[PDB]
């Protein structure tokens, strides 16, 4: 027993490519589109619900995850991967932020807590990069609303909009054409339902589409009324039926 | 609270004569004003022509006993079954004793 | 306790250290040194605990030894002071605290001044014109609160230390045998050799 | 957690991972050491791959280990740092228990130790260096000069070279020094060193550096000008024949 | 591509796991050894190659028993077979410690196959070199068990293993099928003794030694024992004379 | 073949067979003839021993463990040197804890079990040893015969070692005489320097050649060499 | 690849059997016993003429009683050394007595085969078998002078006279005829100067080559260059006598 | 370079091979298996094939109680079948101790997708050559079938089938809800939903059972429990007095 | 065992080389340029970035000048992921030396310490090597302003002006023909954009493709002063060297 694998599997090829991180990406090609556009007062994340069964319940399987009350999370690429890297997420969140300031991190923080996490899985011994990559978005007071991407390698970078996964270098094009620094939330919010109507192939509906936002607070959504100060979530997952309602005006 | 030692009395005595030497020992065997047993042998024969009897608390001073022999033992299998020379034996004990020098073995120790 | 005096005139420091040693009943020695030399423009004096007196001082010593020859610099007075704190500050929380109390005299060869540190066997730390450990300072600081000035001579210093010293082999009840009285300036560390009549 | 055993055997009795290691030794920037009648100097020649360099803050070939013994080398920078850490640290608690600094023999001796054991560990590979070890013991004036290698093997040398073409500049010095009478002073004994870098360095005033080892930590390394001095005298004694 | 028979955790492309395979190899080559789970007990009996006349016979015993219930058969790599015991044994004494009663024969089964699939997760370790027939009686009766190299185990009605339990397995299946009502601890012992000598066939070539121990509510208590002196001797008769 | 199989022991070949051990074994084979034999009354080893040149000396081949207990060996020295060790704690244990004298078919059992362990378990090797224990216990005189696979077993008498095969014959054909040989310990020695001889070749017998070591009834395990040995040449 | 500690299919440890190799390309050492002592005498074998030929050390003294001279790579040998002479100080600390020579010699072949990558057993730890061998010399009151070949096998055996190095086998088939139980010190000096004379590449000086004895008397000692090059001379004139 | 097809590390084409192998060995035991959920009950079936006549065939199962409420069926080897069981049952015990209420099915699902999808990522442990299908009536959500594999993956299913014939098992399925236009079978009893499952079944494989060709599993409100043969057998009886 | 799949990161080529080591370098070379240029007055730190879009948020973006401390500030050249672990331990290595002695940390100091850690990776524990290579630009009043170079091997050096990443060869013989010792900071800011500009794989060289940092001495005060510049401040400094 005990672990033997206490060096790397991850190396530098003599071309200086590292293998595993190469193939980690293809993965997340091969993967479902997902996308995340950010507007002036809110941001946007969306992606494919891909039923692996019509038996299945697609509602039991969510790709669009909270991480905190105001940041949000999707991906592309192994399902499974992503599942522990939320919880992780959401853990890491606490542990190293919200137990010691009495806050939630800022949108980059977590973002760069996860990006470590992936960082790691590229070099500790004995294991394999994750094969995903992230669209975290969120807002925080001193930075507003933001959206980044993470990458098996643990990079991460900024984005006003982006794509990730099989029609990623389509629907990228599409974004560059519809994006500017003058959309409202509901302008990002109709261009992500355009962006992914391309990339879909059959049904198209509230029930086979995943849209979550980060825009204002939802007092409505906190629990309880008392305290001045606390307003309530920013993120917010549209249910089917406000997804319909909004595909009628495509 | 609990006292991990005891007292079980006995008295030894060893002289030295030219060609020879005598340890010996009261046969009694005690507890507070009790007689555990009026026959507890307490001098033994260890080989190699060396007696010992480590006297006061009798625990330790099967412990020690028990302990030292089994050094004549393997003194044997690493040396070739070489006889342990009295001073070397002293040696041992000493080691053997100090080795606990802060949980000691209770006992006064003759060979 | 042994005495520990320092006190830091216009270009120098100056520490005076009791030279009696007492185990009990008898004073074994009469010339013991009680100070380590950290850098050639650093010195520590220190009182306390009977082992740890000594092994922290070679301890501190050795360290910033170490330092001077990777770096092949003189770490500033206040740094070594620092340095030195934090390992008091370490010990204090310890399975066994170092019971020990130094004064660190140095000169700043950058700044171009002479610097006194007093800090406890808590590692607190205090920098002053004069200072003391134990009960020194209950018989030496009102002579010096009094005549003490920032531009003194080293030759001024040394008057008032020989006044202080004369108050404590006054009332002080033990006799400690004297001091040994030791310059750190622009130049170095250098023994006063002739102040058991100076 | 990782012990891979990297230093082995293999059927003709080498070990080529140490073995391999000198290949990093003889692939580094040269160095040499010769001892007179009363000094060491060491003289380590520099690189030129790249030019533009900021000689004041980039770390120099010779190390101070104590006030008394100094240490340079031949083979990767990054693993003599941690040799030369090591032996500092050393030199201090040696001072520290045994109240007396170390002999140059005992330093070298313990970092051909470090050495040794890096070729007989799991999960590690041998040191890419070859040192050369030099001062005076506390309190004498007889010079010392060392020299140890990946192996972990080490011996004294009345003077010796190592790095690329440490074969000709030893060549040099064997045909070159004389124990019957060796540099008697400590002019003499830095114009022999230079000379000997000559034969390979190539005319390189700023790519040869110099340090003077004399007894009682008199630890001092030369100047650009005071080496391009030994240089200029040395291309006359060539020329005026 | 191949060699995925050299590493034991490896899954090769049709799902097998050659070296747990590999390993049964190990233990068909072994010895033949049964188990007859009977109406209130189980009979346990082995071949025991005389490799030669220097063997003291009766002496190096086979069959091995876990606290005081349960009686151990295996053929294969026998210090394989003993390590499986060793462990065995400590899981049962630590369920006594905190559970009292002494380890019920399906709960005992689970321990060891749990701990012999755990050697086919690693390929720092090798499986089991050996299948195991073991069973006891409990508070709910007999049970007879068989544990593969592979982790793999089921209760039986009777079983076989090693190199002649194809003779075995052909006798268990006639027994069950003559005896839809039961068969007796005294009966099965007897039964084992002959099905042993069947079997010795498919090794006919060196002289054997048989084995014979058993657990039985009404004949030992619910204790495990061997069966010797003349019991023994009596079944080795009936053996004997069917076997002509 | 063989070749993808014998890296280690923690791997099967297609055949269930563990190279590693079977080459352990090898050694073994490899070794000097040692002999074990035993009546009722006492146990019996012989040994020829080896040497190195004619300045050499010869190497050790019997190992006493206990007062009741010794054995022979035939493969790596250092590992019956290990095993003997382990085998001397064990004895000594029992004798600390229970004051009692460890059976040697517990012995054989505690070796077995040890052998074990360093061949299903990856960075570990087999001993490379084979071992003769002799020894008198509760239940009379034994000889058990142990192999780095891990197999003990008890035996009457038996012999390992190159051209071991010669006296293990002789044994097989001498069983009925021998076993029987009770309160005559020279007898029962002589029997056993005749087996060893039967596995002779390169030369014969002589004093600071052979090694002979008995234990029974009234006689603690004892080693006879050199001259000692002499009135049985 | 293929574990540290793997067996051939002839019953033999790879790398022990390799270790083995190293320690033949090793330079010279010879030992020879007799009942007046044991002389030790070792091939220096400098890689230049500026090396010092002092600093190299291949005989080294374990105890008062126990010296030994080493041959393979020598770096190996240093934690052998240090082993050996803690235990033979430690068995006087514990015992108030010497250390036997065998005890000594069996002490060191125990470190031998703690190597492994994860050796089931205790904590073997060290990746490789050393590639040196040693020549155990000394003398108690039990055996009087005793002569031992430690390798890295473990193993070790009693020797009246051994070669090991290079030139071994040509000086060990010599050995085999000129030593004789009755040989005296001097005598053995000569023998063994004269044997390594002719297994040296180099021609044998008092500063290539090397001499040490152990008696009860005087213990262990490193003949210095005069006393040896006196013999060197002595052989000579010996040798030319016909 | 080609070991990537023996540990799980990725392939150039990003795949991990030894996952999809562990997928190919929870066919096996060449068994199917199917999961509908009721008004107020979950119902597993599971074929039952015991060939040898030695075989106590009472002590041949591949369903489990994991818990009072929670119960799974394993499609795969019987040894990682247990294993997997084993470490469920832990996993159930111990959140209740910790949290103080009975692990829902859906959380013991992801729970052990969790575990799976570790030795999908780390290099010393193999996957577990099984499929997973949890089953409970949840006190929150109702009947619940959540179904795990070898690759960390888990989702929640209206019905669900596995193993070698799990296609046609599904599509007879799927065909059925299309029909109905609900999530679930609208029937009180469980006894009648068994008889459901095991139509479908037959309708789906074209084979017909006997009592001992099938394995049975119900959780209702508070308790899961397997039937016996002689429950199954009037169940069996049922169905044959309405063709 | 595990030692089938173990590639040896940390061993010796038949020629004395790091295999991993090289190969590490071989992936710099194809990250974004990173060019460092010390003037007497100041040192600037300026760096191309590497892939790009128009929807890339720049104003929020940082993938290559990282501060360190307020005096020393870095240029990374490769893997970003790896880059802030080592950045992370040094920002960390940085206050630990100002709190045992109440002195900014000697940029050397702190580069030695992240080139050993580097060097480590390279010596033991079976583990790749960071694919990183920094530049570190920072002040201290012992050497004054100082410009220091580290790679995966753990050897660090320094420089009046260098480069690291892509074109190196290029930029540095460019550099290496208009450096002079004399230089003034804005001096030297031109001669880095000109570099940069010159050597690049895109068209041009706009701003948003940019990341510049300074670390001055602003004479209104007395002290050094670090300035990462932002997208605008980068675009006015590029119009003005006449890069418009």
């Amino acid at each position: 027993m005990t672990d033997r694998y206490s060096f790397s599997l991850t190396t530098f090829s003599p071309s200086g490519k590292l293998g595993q991180i190469d193939y980690a990406l293809t993965a997340v090609k091969q993967g479902v589109t997902s996308l995340g556009i950010k507007a002036t007062n809110g941001v946007v994340i969306a992606t494919e619900k891909k039923s692996s069964s019509p038996l299945a319940m697609s509602e039991t399987l969510s790709k669009v995850s909270l991480l905190t009350p105001d940041i949000g999370a999707v991906y592309s690429g192994m399902g499974p991967d992503y599942r522990v890297l939320v919880d992780k997420s959401r853990k890491v969140a606490h542990t190293s932020y919200k137990r010691i300031y009495g806050e939630y991190p800022p949108t980059k923080l977590l973002v760069s807590e996860v990006a470590k996490i992936m960082q790691e899985a590229t070099q500790s011994g004995g294991v394999r990069p994750f094969g995903v990559s992230l669209l975290i978005a969120g807002h925080d007071e001193f930075n507003g609303f933001s959206l980044y991407q993470v990458d098996p390698s643990g990079s991460y970078f900024p984005w006003k909009a982006t794509a990730i996964g099989k029609g990623s270098v389509a629907a990228k094009t599409f974004l560059e054409k519809r994006w500017n620094d003058e959309l409202e939330l509901e302008d990002a919010i109709h261009i992500a339902l355009l962006t992914l109507k391309e990339s879909v192939e059959g049904e198209f509906n509230g029930d086979t589409i995943e849209l979550a936002i980060i825009g204002d607070e939802n007092p409505d959504l906190l629990g309880y009324t008392g305290i001045p100060t606390d307003k309530g979530p920013r993120f917010r997952k549209l249910t089917s039926q406000e997804i319909n309602d909004r595909l009628e005006a495509l | 609270q609990f006292n991990p030692y005891g007292d079980n009395g006995g008295t030894i005595l060893g002289i030295a004569g030219e060609d020879f030497a005598v340890l010996a020992g009261d046969t009694r065997n005690i507890t507070d004003y009790s007689i555990n047993s009026r026959y507890e042998p307490k001098v033994f024969d260890c080989g190699d022509n060396i007696v010992m009897s480590a006297n006061g608390f009798a625990a330790d001073g099967d412990a020690l006993v028990k302990r030292f022999k089994n050094s004549v033992k393997w003194y044997h299998f690493d040396h070739n079954d070489k006889k342990l020379s009295i001073n070397s034996a002293a040696r041992n004990i000493q080691h053997l004793l100090y080795g606990k020098r802060f949980f000691p073995y209770y006992v006064h120790t003759i060979i | 306790m042994d005495i520990i005096l320092g006190i830091r005139v216009q270009d120098s420091v100056i520490l005076a250290s009791s030279k009696a040693v007492t185990r009990g009943i008898s004073v074994l020695k009469d010339s013991d040194d009680k100070t380590r030399q950290l850098s050639p423009h650093t010195l520590m004096s220190f009182a306390g605990e009977a082992g740890d007196t000594v092994q922290f001082a070679e301890y501190i010593q050795a360290n910033i030894q170490l330092y001077s020859i990777r770096e092949d610099y003189e770490l500033s007075p206040q740094a070594v002071s620092s340095f030195v704190r934090q390992e008091l500050a370490k010990s204090i929380r310890s399975r066994r605290p170092y019971q020990v109390n130094v004064l660190i005299g140095g000169y700043d060869k950058k700044k171009n001044k002479p610097e006194l540190y007093q800090i406890d066997y808590l590692g607190t730390k205090v920098e002053l014109p004069y200072g003391a450990h134990g009960y020194s300072g209950f018989y030496t600081f009102s002579l010096l609160d009094h005549h003490y000035r920032p531009d003194m001579t080293t030759e001024e210093g040394l008057d008032l230390l020989k006044l202080c010293v004369q108050e404590l082999e006054k009332r002080m009840p033990m006799d400690f045998k004297g001091v040994i009285v030791k310059i750190v300036d622009k130049d170095g560390i250098r023994q006063v050799d002739d102040f058991q009549a100076q | 957690g990782y012990d891979r055993a990297l230093s082995i055997f293999s059927p003709d009795g080498h070990i080529f991972q140490v073995e391999y290691a000198l290949e990093a030794v003889k692939r580094g920037t040269c160095a040499v050491g010769v001892k007179g009648k009363n000094c060491v100097v060491l003289g380590c020649e520099r690189r030129s791959t790249l030019k533009l360099q900021d000689t004041r803050i980039t770390p120099s070939k010779v190390s101070k280990i104590d006030s008394h013994v100094v240490l340079s080398f031949s083979g990767l920078n990054a693993d003599s740092r941690i040799l030369i850490e090591k032996a500092r640290v050393e030199a201090q608690s040696h001072r520290l228990t045994l109240e007396d600094p170390v002999t140059v023999e005992y330093l070298t001796r313990y970092v051909a130790g470090v050495q040794q054991r890096y070729t007989q560990s799991g999960g590690v590979r041998p040191f890419g260096v070859s040192t050369l070890i030099a001062g005076f013991d506390p309190r004498d004036d007889e010079p010392k000069l060392y020299q140890t290698e990946p192996s972990g093997i080490y011996s004294s040398w009345s003077a010796q070279t190592i790095g690329r073409n440490s074969k000709t500049v030893r060549e040099f010095l064997e045909k070159n020094y004389d124990r019957k009478e060796p540099p008697a002073t400590v002019e003499e004994c830095v114009k022999l060193t230079v000379r000997s870098l000559l034969e390979v360095v190539q005319t390189g005033a700023k790519n040869i550096e110099i340090t003077v080892v004399k007894p009682d930590s008199d630890i001092v390394a030369l100047s650009s000008e005071e080496i391009n001095q030994y240089v200029t005298q040395i291309e006359q004694e060539k020329q005026e024949q | 591509g191949t060699g995925y028979d050299l590493s034991n955790s490896v899954f090769s492309p049709d799902g097998r796991n050659f070296q747990v395979e590999y390993a049964v190899k190990a233990v068909e080559n072994g010895t033949t050894s049964i188990g007859i789970k009977c109406n209130d007990g189980v009979v346990f009996a082995v071949e025991k190659l005389i490799t030669s006349k220097l063997l003291v016979p009766q002496k190096n015993v086979k069959i091995q028993v876990v606290d005081r219930h349960i009686g151990c058969v295996y053929s294969g790599l026998i210090p394989d077979g003993r390590h499986l015991v060793n462990r065995g044994r400590e899981e049962a004494a630590s369920f006594k410690k905190l559970y009292k009663t002494p380890i019920p024969i399906p709960a005992f089964a689970d321990r060891l196959g749990q701990y012999v699939q755990a050697h086919t997760l690693y390929n720092s370790v090798r499986p089991f070199g050996v299948s195991t027939i073991f069973g006891g009686v409990d508070k709910n009766g007999a049970h007879l068990y068989m544990l593969e190299p592979s982790g793999s185990y089921w209760g039986y009605k009777g079983a076989a293993t090693g190199k002649g339990r194809q003779s075995a397995k052909a006798e268990l299946e006639k027994l069950v099928d003559h005896h839809p009502e039961g068969l007796s601890a005294r009966e099965a012992v007897k039964q084992a003794a002959k099905i042993i000598y069947l079997a010795h066939e498919d090794n006919k070539e060196k002289d054997f030694e048989l084995e014979i121990s058993w657990c039985s509510l009404s004949e030992t208590n619910g204790l495990h024992k061997f069966v010797k002196g003349d019991l023994l001797q009596e079944a080795i008769d009936f053996a004997q004379k069917e076997i002509n | 073949f063989r070749n993808n199989y014998d890296g280690d022991t923690v791997t099967f070949s297609p055949t269930g067979r563990l190279f590693q051990v079977e080459y352990a074994l090898e050694a073994i084979k490899q070794g000097s003839v040692t002999v074990g034999l035993r009546s009722n009354t006492h146990a019996v080893l012989v040994a020829l021993k080896r040497n190195a040149d004619e300045l050499s000396s010869y190497q050790k081949k019997i190992i006493k463990c206990d007062e009741h207990m010794g054995l022979s060996l035939a493969g790596l020295a250092p590992d019956a040197r290990v095993l003997s060790n382990y085998l001397r704690q064990q004895c000594n244990y029992s004798s600390l804890v229970f004051n009692r004298k460890l059976a040697v078919e517990r012995a054989g059992h505690l070796l077995c079990d040890k052998a074990q362990k360093n061949t299903q378990s990856y960075g570990g090797r087999p001993y490379g040893v084979g071992l003769l224990i002799i020894g008198y216990d509760k239940s009379g005189a034994h000889l058990l015969e142990f192999q780095p696979s891990g197999n003990v077993t008890e035996l009457y008498g038996t012999a390992i070692g190159a051209r071991s095969q010669g006296a293990k014959t002789y044994l097989e054909r001498t069983l009925d005489t021998f076993i029987k040989i009770d309160g005559n310990p020279d007898e029962l020695i002589k029997a056993g320097v005749e087996a060893i001889s039967q596995s002779l070749r390169d030369e014969s017998l002589t004093v600071d050649n052979l090694s002979i070591a008995i234990v029974g009834k009234d006689t603690p395990f004892t080693i006879y060499d050199g001259e000692a040995v002499a009135k049985y040449i | 690849d293929r574990g540290v500690s793997t067996f051939s299919p002839e019953g033999r440890l790879f790398q022990v059997e390799y270790s083995l190799e190293a320690i033949k390309l090793g330079s010279t050492a010879i030992g020879i016993a007799t009942k007046e002592g044991v002389v030790l005498g070792v091939e220096k074998r400098a890689t230049s003429p500026l090396l010092e030929s002092d600093s190299i050390e291949k005989i080294v003294e374990i105890d008062r009683h126990i010296g030994c001279a080493m041959s393979g790579l020598t770096a190996d040998a240093r934690s052998m050394i240090e082993h050996a002479r803690t235990a033979a100080v430690t068995h006087n600390l514990y015992y108030d007595e010497d250390i036997n020579v065998e005890s000594l010699t069996q002490s060191v072949c125990d470190l031998a085969l703690r190597f492994g990558e994860g050796a089931s057993g205790e904590e073997r730890l060290m990746s490789r078998p050393f590639g040196v061998a040693l020549l155990i010399a000394g003398h108690d009151a039990d055996d009087g002078y005793q002569l031992f070949h430690a390798e890295p096998s473990g193993t070790f055996y009693r020797y009246n006279a051994k070669a090991i190095g290079s030139g071994s086998e040509g000086a060990q088939a010599e050995l085999l005829n000129e030593w004789h139980s009755s040989l005296t010190l001097k005598e053995a000096e000569l023998l063994v100067l004269k044997i390594l004379k002719q297994v040296m590449e180099e021609k044998l000086d008092e500063n290539n080559a090397q001499l040490s004895c152990i008696t009860k008397q005087d213990g262990f000692k490193i003949y210095d260059n005069e006393k040896t090059a006196e013999l060197i001379k002595e052989l000579k004139e010996k040798e030319a006598a016909e | 370079a080609g070991y990537d097809r023996h540990i799980t590390i990725f392939s150039p084409e990003g795949r991990l091979y030894q996952v999809e192998y562990a997928f190919k060995a929870t066919n096996q035991t060449n068994i199917n298996s199917l999961a509908v959920r009721g008004k107020d009950c979950t119902v597993v079936i599971s074929q039952k094939k015991v060939p040898d006549k030695l075989l106590d065939p009472t002590t041949v199962s591949y369903i489990f109680c994991i818990s009072r409420t929670i119960g799974m069926v394993v499609n795969g080897p019987i040894p990682d079948a247990r294993n997997a069981a084993l470490r469920a049952k832990a996993e159930a015990a111990e959140f209740r101790y910790k949290y103080g209420y009975d692990m829902p099915c859906d959380v013991l699902a992801k729970r052990m997708a969790n575990l799976s999808q570790i030795y999908t990522q780390r290099a010393y442990m193999r996957p577990l050559g099984v499929i997973l299908t949890f089953v409970s009536v949840d006190e929150e959500l109702g009947p619940s079938i959540y179904k795990t594999d070898p690759a960390g993956y888990y989702v929640g299913y209206k019905a669900t089938a596995t193993g070698p014939k799990q296609q046609e098992i599904t599509t007879n399925l799927e065909n059925h809800f299309k029909k109905s236009k609900i999530d679930h079978i609208n029937e009180e009893s469980w006894e009648k939903v068994v008889e459901f499952a095991i139509t479908h079944m037959i309708d789906a494989l074209g084979t017909e059972f006997s009592k001992n060709d099938l394995e049975v599993g119900v959780a209702t409100k508070d308790k899961f429990f397997t039937l016996s043969a002689e429950n199954i057998e009037e169940r069996l009886v049922a169905i044959a007095e309405q063709d | 065992g595990s030692r089938r799949y173990d590639s040896r990161t940390t061993i010796f080529s038949p020629e004395g080389r790091l295999y991993q080591v090289e190969y590490a370098l071989e992936s710099i070379s194809h990250a974004g340029t990173a060019i460092g240029i010390m003037a007497s007055d100041g040192i600037v730190l300026a760096a191309e970035r590497k892939v790009t879009s128009t929807l890339l948020e720049q104003d929020t973006s940082t993938e290559k000048l990282y501060k360190l401390n307020d005096k020393i500030a870095v240029a990374v050249a490769g893997l970003t992921a790896d880059a802030e672990i080592l950045i992370n331990t040094a920002r960390i290595h940085a206050q630990n030396y100002l709190k045992t002695y109440n002195e900014d940390i000697p940029v050397e100091i702190l580069v030695r310490r992240l080139s050993d850690i580097k060097q480590g990776y390279t010596q033991h524990g079976g583990l790749r090597p960071f694919g990183v290579s920094f530049i570190y630009a920072g002040y201290d009043d012992r050497y004054g302003y100082q410009l220091y170079t580290s790679n995966p091997s753990g050897n660090y050096t320094g420089w009046k002006a260098i480069s690291v990443g892509a074109n190196t060869s290029a930029a540095q013989t460019l550099l290496q023909m208009d450096y002079k010792d004399d230089m003034k900071v804005d001096d030297a800011i031109e001669l880095a954009l000109k570099t940069l500009s010159k050597t690049t794989d895109s068209s041009a060289l706009t701003y948003d493709r940019l990341e510049f940092a300074t670390i001055r001495k602003g004479a209104n005060d007395g002290e050094v002063y670090q300035k990462i510049f932002k997208p605008q401040e980068i675009k006015d400094i590029l119009v003005k060297t006449g890069i418009t």
